[PDB]
Order: structure tokens, then C-alpha cells, then sequence
């Protein structure tokens, strides 16, 4: 039988530390081919042990992730062991990794009552889009023209920049499965907070308008994910398939508690 | 009683960041060495609910002769670009650690008038993005 | 078990040298008729040897490409041997060679799961558009009015400027196949980088509004490509038909490695 | 005969709110202590039908030296942020109780010119939201 | 430590390009020959992520009499148009090679006031487009 | 020959309305009592076809000291609000009866500079709506 | 050889129209009677192809005392409204007959500063619409 | 080496066109006859790729007395309208033949202040459209 003030009661409690990557200056996206078992990126095992994670044990990011490196202005292939991932370059201002889900519902209508009797989710999708400026990169060119980055054996086929000649778009193409990781890096008080999204499979959905000129724009690629069957995780301690997983971690995140 | 959060001091941030490469202070005495940067704030806005702060910072470069002034302006712009790109941690005078959210260049260094006929003044303008840290 | 910093790890590696022609001041488009075997522009042979390329062996551009030349303000036909190509003139500001692909997909929906079961590419196209200001050029006039530039024997029919009288648009016309090359020339540190697109066949799709007056605008032509059957290339070392090929080269490009 | 409703006096509101933390008045005499805030109104609009009032308030901080002026400006901004967030009740000189509807920061404290060469002046601008109370 | 990329110096670029046709410098001494161009920068913006730079350059022409001034302005405009069209390579004072991305004319040469009553000053304004080259 | 319709005189309207509560005139002599309002028009537009008139009126308040000036400004604003709300009938100097169509407050009273160092001047701005009455 | 069509002179039109009711001229000598209107043009545009002309005309009223000035301004505004409404024919100094296409009031008479401390100046602004008549 | 195309000189064009009807020059000496037009350029833009040029030209008319100045302004405007309509060919001082693409009147002649108390100055502004001819 006692009512506290709004401030004391906690009704106006806020904390900017929980804010996501909707305001940051460090973004990056990496991609590769999808070969089923060889490219499995599921985070957990059947028992619940950690299977795979972009974050290292120490809490930092991994370094063996990429396949190509830039050193002293020279594009040289990495000699150290690596999983093999390719990194997109710059992004035009006002355009970045964004997702635009669309949801559809069906309502049952009964003559008895005006209010809908029940509703259900009929169709769902979650496509994403990014704009690349370094369109002359071999990886991006292959991505835009629907070509495999790796062969059947899994050996890499992407060439170093300034090595291959003009590409080509085949008359008849086939769906290619690709993997994507979206990175959002934010630092506060000398501590890193990481937000990384995972997409086991994704197809090429739509391209974008591009124009030559003094103030021309580059194309904006669009992808849609689709359930593959090799993506498993501890959802509430229950082995079952999913479509997307998000990794959260870092020294900043652990300091919240 | 005051609020418990506030953004780090922008002028102190910029001074402590530019100081390793060149002499910098909020105000220049009547006599000093030529290499010199001056910091100022012209505009900003603070939003307590969202933890958002958008300050605007001005850098003035003074040096003897056009050549030295232009070289100092180029060095300062390169240092600012390094800060914008690599997001390093800067230790203030108070010892606190502060960071940035982003950065953007509004006016690349240009020439402005000055009373002294030997010292040449160059002016550049920058925009910053900062958050709220807990007051100690 | 070690995580490197984002800067050292290479997660923020960029290079403007890989940027395409989305910011440049040198653009040009050339066109001619398509006569099957006589106008084949396929880049490679069956074995894989270089068949045709707009770039010379030395790495510069070719000079025998064009048919008409302008010298001392006089339009004179070229006497040296040439393949025969016509060059469009100026382009209005904010308008240039641009492509606007449109992609359509069909999703299979199963009562078992809300997520789409599978998707496939139903229809695809890649039309382009350019705006010409020198609309009184005989080549452009013939292009707009759907007339053949060359006869059955392949001999040229385009007249020199200020020679022919008023043209005419026939009551009944027929589809004419045309070839197109889009040029993007960018130079850095005294080195040239070339980006040229190739289109074996293209038809006239749509015209644009044009108005007389003090501040009137010129028409903007639109073309769509279509598989001809004479366009072949080494796509991953496999002779198979394609619809578009891009040539990349130059001293600047080779210096990347 | 006059109307029966009016918004609370904005200058008196701000003075009575800032006074506990630092000396403040609408006007500064020729001599006083350094810590000092000055209040002013620049613009506003009143709508009798909807009971809506949107005043704009300016705070000027005077102190000896750049350091003290910046510290005073920071303290004043923190006090204003506390007022904006917690919506406290303020007792005016007349004894009436007045409250706010919202608040927003337009210009975060910056440096402005001043005639005196030792006192440094900092200026901040704020926007308020107020309603109509019955005239007693 | 500074960043590793920067655009070529715009003033040095323009001076080294216009010098073969007419005397040009960033500043004019008290006495010199009439034919003379002066270079300046008024505005710009730099974007490290995209490698984009948009400087604005001003050319001032001084000559004795209206006729000579107009002739010099015409010659300078023609030289600038040649530069915009043919995209030539320019060697700076430092020996580095630099190029342009595009060019555009904002203000065609017009007449402006000047203190000297014999020298006539003409002013033209241009916009440039530049990229980032590696720092040597 | 002149037209047969015209709107009532706005200055005379405002003077005859404010006069019962406080001394008011279009112009202030060199000496008078402190309580004082001054009326002026800055802008307007007349449309004969639709019978529409939108004048803009300015009120200046002079009083000795800040306190008295603020009190006078508050009283004047309350009187104007009463006029806007209740739409009363006002008898001019000529004896004609005139009314309003609406009213709106653009600038709530604020402080402005004045030559005299004891009299404090407050300024408020209002907008009116008037129609056309037959000329007698 | 000159063109064969031109709009009627706007200043002469307005002077010959206002003259029957009050003394008016393009310029006022050092001494004259108080009732006085002054005409001027500030802006316009002519289109030979469509026969369209949109001049802007200013009327200044001078009279001794505020009362007389306001009365003169009211009379002038009424005369202008009559002209706008009834579209009468006006005979110029040259004897030609000229007419209007439309009319609109931009600024209703307001008070402006003047050097003389007894003469009060009122200013009004109007817009006109005129066509092209054959040159005789 | 310079470019090979340039638009005809606008000032020389206008001077050689207006000269047959009235004395005109780019600059007026301390003493001359009253009838007089002065030409100037204020703004423009050149596009080498499209061959487009949009200069802005100003004409100032000086004459003794208001009447003569207005008559000269009317004559000059009629001459300009004739030029805009009939598109005649004009021979420059160099002997080259030049033409126009279009024309438009921005400001019809109005009155401006001048130091001399007997000479009355009228000002008109025009816009032109020109193309590129080969340099001989």
C-alpha cells in the first residue's frame, strides 16, 4: 500500500552501454562459399559445448580468418593457415549493412465477433543489403556475376588483384550458396564490444542501379538467407535448427555485471 | 544535485591527442614557438536520453611563412585522419580514458587573414561523435 | 587462443585503387552493326588463346577501332584499315552509361514451415541507357530511327556529317542487332586503368522524352541485350556461352601485385 | 480585465533552480564573485487555446581563467541535465510551485568574446516546455 | 603516428600547371611583372574511407589596363579548360606525379575591385576532384 | 474617387484597447511616467476581393528597473490574451466600433537593449486578423 | 533599330493616377507642401514573347506629424485599391492611354525612419501587371 | 598548350551591339557626354563537354536629369529586346562574327544611388546564352 516516485522506482532507468551498432564507425562484412560439412559454422555441439565462434578464447578477434592481406600496398596471399574469408571494402555514406524483414499474416474472421478470431505467420523473410565501392576486386566481381569462389575440391579460385583479366557473366547460371558475417565494433572506455551476425546460407536476390559519370554510384547487392540444414545451436538448451545467430562478447560486455 | 553522466571534455581530448606531434593549447600566449595548434568549439548538441553528443571542433595552425604553415596543416590533418581511422585510446589530463564514435572532415585546411604579417594562419574544421561515460 | 586488434588483424583494410568507374571524367561508348561471324568479338578461342581484345599488346588502347575521325574541324573518313566503329558525343550532366538490372524470383511454400522452401531465378534482364547531345550525327539519327548502319554485304552506309539530307522513319521496321562497348578510363599516378564492357547483341528497347526550347532536353535511348550464340569465353576454363564480358587491364592494374 | 491563466516566469524559474549550486541573477553588477550564471530569453510562443508555451533560455557563465570557466560551464550543464531528467519541483520567489513539460539542449557550452581580458565567458542555450497554471 | 595516404597539394598542383604559360605564385610581392595569377583554396572536404576529395580553387589575374587583364583571364581560362579536358600529368615541386579525377567551372572570369588604380583584377573560381595517393 | 471600404486602424485599435490598463501611445515624449506601451506595425497585406487583412503589431514596454518592466510585460501579455480569447468590442477615437477575426502570439516578451541605463525595455510581437468595414 | 513594342512607363502611370488626389512626383525638392507621395521601382521582369511585365512600385508618404502622415497613407491606399478594383483608364503626360492587368498589395503602409524630426514618413509597396502596347 | 575553343567575349559583344545607338564602354572616364552605357559581368558558368555558356550582363545608364536617364534606359531596353528577338549578327572589334542562343531580362531598369547629384543612374540586368566557336 505504498507508491514510490517514478525516479526512485526505476521507471526512468536508461543506459547507453546496451546500445547496439546503430551508431558506430567500424563495420565490416566477410563472405565465402558454403560446402556443407566443410564450412559448418554452428556455434554449439549436441551436448552444448562451444563448437565455433568468431571470438578467440582470450576475448579478442581471430586473425586466421581472412585469406588475403594487404601489406605495404601489395596484395599478397596469406601463407599462414586460415579458414579462408574475403573482406569487402568501403561503403558509401548513408548506406551500410541493413536488413529489411517483411512479415505476412492471415486473420480468421467469424460472423460472431468483429475482432479477428486468430492470426498466424504465413510467410517470413530477412534479406540484407550492402554497397561496395571497390567493385574491381576479384571477389566482388565474382559475387556480382554469380561465379563460384572455390572449386568442387574446395581449393580457392579467387585471384589476386591486378592479375586476372576481364571477367564474364555466363549465359546460364545456377544458385550458389554463400556465407556472411556482419561486424559491428564499438569501443567504450578503452574496452571493445562486439556484435557479429551469422548467416549459414544466402543466395543472390537482386542487384542495384549503377551509373558512370563524375558523380556516379556503385551497385548495391541484395541477398536472402535460406535454411540449409547444417546450422544447429543451443536454443534454450534444445538442439533444433535455426536460420540466424548473433555473437555477443568482449571485455566491455563482461563488465556490465 | 548534479547528474551522474557527462561526455569527455572535447578540447582536452583534442589537445592531449595532438600534443605528441606538435605544440597545442586552447590559448596562445603573446610569445611561443611557431608550430602551434589552437582548439575551439563552435557548436554541439547533447541528448541525455539517447546518450548522443555531436560537437564541432576547430583547429588553427600558426607558423612562420606560408611553407611552414602549409606543412604544419598537412601534418595536423594527417594526424586527425589517423585518429578518425584507427580509433585509438587517449588519456586526458585527469587520467581518464576516452574514445570516439566516429569523425568527419567539414573544411579541409585553408588560408585565413591574420594581424601579424609574418605568421600565416591556416584553419580546418572537424566534426566528432561522442557518448556518455559515468562521472567518477 | 589469441585475438588480435581490429586494426592489426586487417578488418579495416581499404584501397581506393580498386574503385571502378563510378567516379571519373572520361567516358565513351561505341557501336556498330552485328553480322554474326564477321562481327565476332569473343575474347578467347576453344583452347583458351586470346581471340579479341580492345586493348593492344603493348597495353595501350587500339587506334584502328574507329571509322570516322575529326581533324582540323573537318569530318573526314578514315583511310587506314579499321574494324569500323562509331563514337557517341557528349553526355548531359547527371546522365551517363548506366545499367538497371531487374530480377524476379519464385518461392515454394510448404505448409510444414513458414520459411520459403526454395527459390529460383525466373526472369532476368540487364538493359542500359545513355543520353546523346549530338543528335544531328548521322549515326545517332540512324540509331534512333531503327535503320541499318551497314548493308547486306557489310559495306558502310553511314554518311559524313553535313552530307545527307533529312532522314525518315519507315512505317514498318524490323529488329536490328547492334554491338556496344562502354568505356571507363581512370588514371592514377600517371598510370591508366581501363574498364570496358562488351555486349555482343543489343536491341532498341525504349526511347525518351525530348522537348524543344531554351532549356530543352535531348532523348535518352535504351537498349536490351539478348543471347546471339557467337559469344564464347574461358569461364573457369570451360567453353560455354555468356551474355556480357568485362575487360580489365592497363599499367596501373598490373602494378597492384 | 486581464486573463486568468499564465505560464510561470521562466527567468525566475531558472534562477531559483540554479541558485543552490552557483550564484545566478538576471543581471550582473559591476563587481561580484566569479562563479556566475546569467539568464535571458530570446524567443518563444504562447497559445492560449492549447495551453502550450515554448520558451528559449540562454545561460552565460563568467569565471576567472579558462579552467574555472570551463568547470563552471560543465557544472551548470550537469545541473540542467538533472533538471531535464528528473522533473523536480521548483519553488519560485513568490512561493508558487512550477514544473516543466520537457527540455532539450540546443547549443552545448562554447567560448565567446568578452571585454574583460581575465574573465572568460561561456555560453549555452536551452529550450523548455511549459503549460498554463491558474493565476492566484 | 600519422596516416599513410593524403591527396596531392592543390595549390602546388595549380601553380606548377599554370607556371609554363604565365607567372604564378601563392602570394605576390610588392613589385613584380604584370602578368600574374594567384591561387587560393576556399573550401573542401576529405573522406578517408572512400578516398574522395573535393577542393575549391580560386584564380586571381592582375595586369595593367583592362585589355591586358581580360586577355590574361582568357588565356588562363583556356589553359584550365585544356587541363580539364585532356587530363595531363603534372610534376610537382617535390617531383611527385599527380592527376585529377574531373573538373568544373563555377564562376567564369569577372571584374573585381582593387586598391591600385592602374592594375585591373579579374577573378575566376573552379572546382576539382582528387583521390588519395600513398605518402612516400 | 476613393474606395468605399477599409479595415479599421490597427494602431488606434490597439491603443484604445490597452489604454484602460496602462498608458500607451504611438510615440513617447522625452518625459512621461514609466508604465508605458508603444505600438507599431511592421508588415501586412490587404486583399480587396476577399476582404482579408493580416497586420503585424509590435508592443514595447518601458519601465524603471527589471522587475517593473517584467511585471508590465506580463500584464500587457495577459491583456492581449484576454482580447484574443473573448473577442470584445473596442471603441476607437473616432467612435466607430471594430472587432477582430483571430489572433496569435509570435514572440513572447523578451529583453532588448536601450540607451537609458535605468529604463528596461521589453518587446513582444503579435499577429492580428481583420476584415473590411464600410467607410462612413 | 529599336523594337516596336514596350510597356507604358510605370512611374508616369502612377504619378498621373495619384496626382488628382494629392501632390506626387518622382523626386521631392528641398521645400514643398507636406502632402506628398514619392514613386519608385525596385524590381521587375519583361518577356517579349508572351507580352508579360511584372513591375514592383513603392509609394512613400511625407506629412507633418504622425496624424497627418497616417491620414495621407490611408487616403493613398484607398486610391490604390480603387485603381486595382475598377480598372480605370489613365492618360499619361504624353497623352497615351494605358491600362492595367491586375494588382496586389505586398506591404500595407508602415512607419519608417526619416532624418527630419517633424515630417513622418510612411511606406507602402505594391505589385502591378502590365502588357505591351505598340510604340507610336 | 591552350584549348582550341572559347565563347566570344561578352563585354565586347554587348559594346559593339549597343554602340550604334548610344555611347558605350566598359569604363567611363572622368568626363564624357551624358548618354552613356556601362557593361559588366557578374556571374557565369562554362561547360566544355556540352558547349554551354550562361553569362550575366549588367548595363548602367548615366544621363543628366531623371527624364534623360529614363529615356536612355527605355531606348537601351528596346535595343536589347530587338537583339533578343531578331537574333542579328554582330561584328566584334577583332572582326569575328558572333551570335546568341537566347536571352532573358532579369531586372527591368530601376533607379540606383550615385555620388554626383546631377547625373541619374539607371541599372538593368540581363542573361545571355552562348556557344563555343573555334579559336582562329
Amino acid at each position: 500500500l505504498t507508491g514510490t516516485t517514478p525516479a526512485a522506482g526505476g521507471y526512468t532507468t536508461v543506459d547507453n552501454r546496451l546500445q547496439g551498432g546503430h551508431r558506430t564507425g567500424l563495420i565490416a562484412v566477410a563472405f565465402r562459399d558454403a560446402l556443407g560439412t566443410s564450412t559448418n559454422i554452428s556455434p554449439h555441439n549436441a551436448n552444448g559445448s562451444v563448437r565455433w565462434s568468431p571470438l578467440a578464447q582470450d576475448g579478442q578477434l581471430r586473425d586466421d580468418l581472412f585469406a588475403h592481406r594487404l601489406e605495404n600496398g601489395v596484395w599478397v596471399e596469406n601463407t599462414n593457415p586460415n579458414e579462408g574469408w574475403y573482406l569487402a571494402g568501403a561503403f558509401g555514406e548513408g548506406n551500410g549493412p541493413s536488413s529489411r524483414p517483411s512479415i505476412d499474416t492471415d486473420d480468421q474472421m467469424i460472423e460472431q465477433s468483429n475482432w479477428p478470431f486468430e492470426s498466424d505467420i504465413t510467410k517470413q523473410d530477412e534479406p540484407f543489403t550492402f554497397q561496395a565501392l571497390q567493385n574491381l576486386y576479384p571477389a566482388i566481381q565474382r559475387l556480382a556475376n554469380n561465379l563460384p569462389l572455390s572449386d568442387a575440391n574446395g581449393n580457392p579460385l579467387v585471384e589476386l588483384p591486378g592479375e586476372a583479366d576481364g571477367f564474364s557473366q555466363p549465359v546460364d547460371a545456377e544458385k550458389i550458396g554463400r556465407q556472411f558475417l556482419l561486424y559491428g565494433i564499438r569501443k567504450k572506455e578503452g574496452r571493445y564490444l562486439y556484435e557479429v551476425d551469422a548467416y549459414d546460407l544466402a543466395y543472390l536476390n537482386n542487384k542495384g542501379e549503377r551509373k558512370f559519370g563524375k558523380r556516379g554510384t556503385a551497385a548495391e547487392l541484395t541477398f536472402k538467407p535460406e535454411p540449409s540444414g547444417y546450422f544447429m545451436a543451443m536454443v534454450d538448451g534444445e538442439y533444433k535448427p535455426i536460420i540466424k545467430h548473433t555473437f555477443i562478447g568482449g571485455p566491455a560486455w563482461d563488465a556490465l555485471a | 544535485d548534479l547528474h551522474d553522466q557527462d561526455a569527455p571534455d572535447e578540447e582536452d581530448f583534442v589537445v592531449c591527442w595532438m600534443q605528441p606531434v606538435m605544440r597545442t593549447a586552447v590559448e596562445r600566449d603573446i610569445d611561443a614557438e611557431l608550430p602551434f595548434c589552437e582548439v575551439t568549439r563552435i557548436d554541439g548538441a547533447d541528448d541525455p536520453e539517447a546518450g548522443t553528443d555531436d560537437p564541432v571542433i576547430q583547429l588553427d595552425f600558426y607558423a612562420l611563412g606560408a611553407e611552414a604553415a602549409k606543412a604544419a596543416a598537412k601534418q595536423g590533418h594527417r594526424r586527425m585522419l589517423f585518429l578518425f581511422r584507427n580509433f585509438p585510446t587517449v588519456t586526458l589530463s585527469d587520467g581518464t580514458l576516452a574514445d570516439l564514435d566516429f569523425g568527419e572532415t567539414l573544411i579541409k585546411p585553408s588560408r585565413m587573414a591574420f594581424e601579424h604579417d609574418q605568421i600565416v594562419r591556416y584553419t580546418a574544421r572537424y566534426q566528432l561523435g561522442t557518448s556518455y561515460v559515468a562521472v567518477p
